């Protein structure tokens, strides 16, 4: 059950926001890694 | 359990969108009888289906 | 486990406080509500119907109660 609850959260919902204000490029690469605290991260490029 | 369910019609079958889910739950009662009805009549337009029996 | 007057309801006060924060991961944030039973039997069979309407939208959600 934490499956879909875990990715929907806190791996698709970060990379969906960076599509918009440019996050993540079509034509980069998608860096996922865990931060200090523990949890799911997505180590954008650019700012917004 | 549910995996399976889902390879097993779109394998077979040739066709993932003929399942069909039947949550035993609501259907407690004492005039289960004459009323599922349901899965009778949802069988008979279709023979080539899974039925699932869900709890 | 406590008297009947220690802060039962404070227990789960708590918890969702860190829900709004951040000290909850988002894997745990659930949904904190308060199962009333007496709220299912409102008004002057029927209750069986009610109580599986309730104990539904907490399972495809993934809720605590
Ligand atoms: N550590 C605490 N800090 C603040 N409020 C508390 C604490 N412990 C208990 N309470 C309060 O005590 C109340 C207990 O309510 P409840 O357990 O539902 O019934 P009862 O008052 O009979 O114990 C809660 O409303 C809560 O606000």
């Amino acid at each position: 059950r934490p499956l879909n609850r875990l990715i929907q959260h806190a791996l698709l919902t970060q990379l969906s926001r960076l599509l918009l204000d440019g996050g993540v490029r079509p034509g980069e690469i998608a860096k996922v890694t865990v931060d200090q605290e523990g949890e799911i991260i997505v180590i954008r490029n650019h700012g917004i | 359990k549910t995996l399976c369910v889902k390879e097993l019609a779109a394998f077979l079958f040739n066709d993932p969108g003929a399942i069909v889910r039947i949550d035993m739950s609501e259907y407690m009662e004492k005039h289960a009888v004459s009323r599922l009805g349901q899965l009778t009549e949802a069988v008979r337009r279709r023979p080539y289906t899974v039925v699932l029996f869900d709890e | 486990v406590g008297e009947p007057g220690v802060g039962k309801t404070a227990i789960a006060e708590g918890l969702a406080n860190r829900i709004v924060k951040g000290d909850i991961p988002s894997s745990l944030q659930k949904k904190v509500y308060s199962l009333d039973i007496g709220s299912l039997l409102a008004g002057a069979g029927e209750f069986e119907e009610r109580l599986k309407a309730v104990l539904k939208e907490l399972k495809e959600a993934q809720a605590i109660v």
